[PDB]
């Protein structure tokens, strides 16, 4: 599988997609592919209002068979809080 | 179209539905484990595991990691910990009935250790599925032992006298960690990550594994490393005597007892 992508058109896909009560923040991954709970993964992530691919390194902490995907926890690093930032920013409605 | 100042107000009643499914998963099935094989690496091997919580919900599987905030914001971490460990007991009572001689390590946290349903909940589950309680192998973080120190010296105690084994995690991190142990007699010490992760390349870690290790021996403690994810680092644990190891290397956390012990 190798890189994971996401690219979120809309606040509503964000919305939808984030998880915002684990810790660190966290977000629903689109993937047919067999993951377990606890693997790392890499996933460029695309958010609604920029053309800016975000790199996060997470860690699966939901598997489900609507879609086939995982659910992934954003790490601890500067990296991971600057996602979650941007996230729940534009999910307050701002600029 | 996202309305933001909605989905502000619908925040709280999010919330409250975890609530609500935690609270429904502590009476059933909806938790279960998994288990991952713990492997000695000195001699002949126990039948050891370690359990991992997860709530399932229609074929979605989750993580302590995607709920346990939740279950801390209303205080239903020592619940969710007393259900794992009758669940594991009930899991020993299983195995042995099946003629296996399966052990297991299970986590608790510090609350556990003045709560009286925890111990209740050993003696009377061991009871119902008659497992010897040698079978049983509790562990929490050093760090959370430390700073309950009472609670946790009577825990011991009382689950000591039920053959049970109580152990330390995320061990070793800290100038004289065998300086608590002056305090607490563990039957167990599993070092803390921060230890071992490095020991095939930093004599600075190589050098406080066999620290700990010397001192554990003559003490009768047992000794473990965890994510133990290659061969060199296999070596070096072999070497500074380590009694026991888990992680990728060994075997993977997984729904099922079928790991051939060696
Ligand atoms: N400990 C350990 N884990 C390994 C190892 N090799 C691979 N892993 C995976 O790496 C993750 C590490 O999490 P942790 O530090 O144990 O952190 C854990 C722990 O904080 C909590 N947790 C997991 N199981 C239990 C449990 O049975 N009781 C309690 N109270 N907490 C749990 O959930 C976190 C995530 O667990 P998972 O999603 O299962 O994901 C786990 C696990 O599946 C290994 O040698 N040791
Ligand atoms: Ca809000
Ligand atoms: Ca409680």
């Amino acid at each position: 599988q190798g890189i994971l992508s996401l690219a979120l058109k809309d606040k509503p896909a964000l919305y939808s997609a984030y998880m915002p009560f684990v810790k660190g923040g966290g977000i629903f991954v689109p993937t047919p592919k067999r993951y377990m709970l606890g693997d790392e993964v890499f996933l460029l992530l695309t958010l609604p209002d920029s053309s800016e691919r975000l790199p996060v390194a997470g860690k699966v902490i939901w598997t489900t068979p609507r879609a086939a995907g995982i659910g992934v926890q954003f790490p601890d690093g500067p990296e991971g809080e600057a996602v979650r930032n941007k996230i729940e920013t534009l999910l307050a409605g701002l600029t | 179209i996202y309305d933001p100042a909605a989905a502000d107000r619908a925040e709280e009643e999010r919330i409250e539905r975890w609530v609500e499914q935690l609270r429904e998963a502590l009476v059933g099935d909806g938790f279960l484990l998994h288990y991952q094989p713990v492997l000695n690496l000195q001699g002949e091997p126990l039948e050891l595991y370690q359990a991992f919580l997860r709530l399932e919900r229609n074929g979605e599987m989750m993580s302590p990691n995607a709920f346990m905030a939740i279950a801390e914001e209303h205080d239903l971490v020592t619940e969710i910990d007393r259900w794992v460990v009758a669940r594991a007991i009930r899991q020993l009572g299983e195995r042995q009935r099946a003629g296996h001689k399966t052990h297991l390590l299970v986590r608790i946290g510090p609350n556990s250790f003045s709560d009286p349903q925890m111990i209740d909940t050993i003696r009377e589950q061991l009871a119902v599925y008659g497992v010897p309680g040698e079978r049983l192998w509790l562990q929490t973080p050093e760090s959370k032992v430390f700073t309950h120190l009472r609670n946790a010296q009577q825990f011991l105690a009382a689950v000591s006298a039920m053959d049970c084994k109580v152990g330390l995690e995320q061990f070793g991190s800290g100038l004289d960690s065998f300086q608590l142990l002056a305090h607490f007699h563990p039957a167990f010490l599993k070092l803390d990550r921060g230890i071992t992760g490095d020991i095939a390349s930093a004599r600075d870690s190589q050098e406080k594994i066999r620290e700990i290790t010397s001192r554990a021996q003559p003490a009768g403690i047992l000794t473990m490393a965890e994510f133990v994810a290659d061969a060199q680092s296999m070596s070096s644990f072999f070497s500074a005597g380590v009694d026991y190891v888990q992680g990728d290397f060994v075997a993977p956390t997984g729904p099922l007892m079928n790991y051939e012990f060696g």
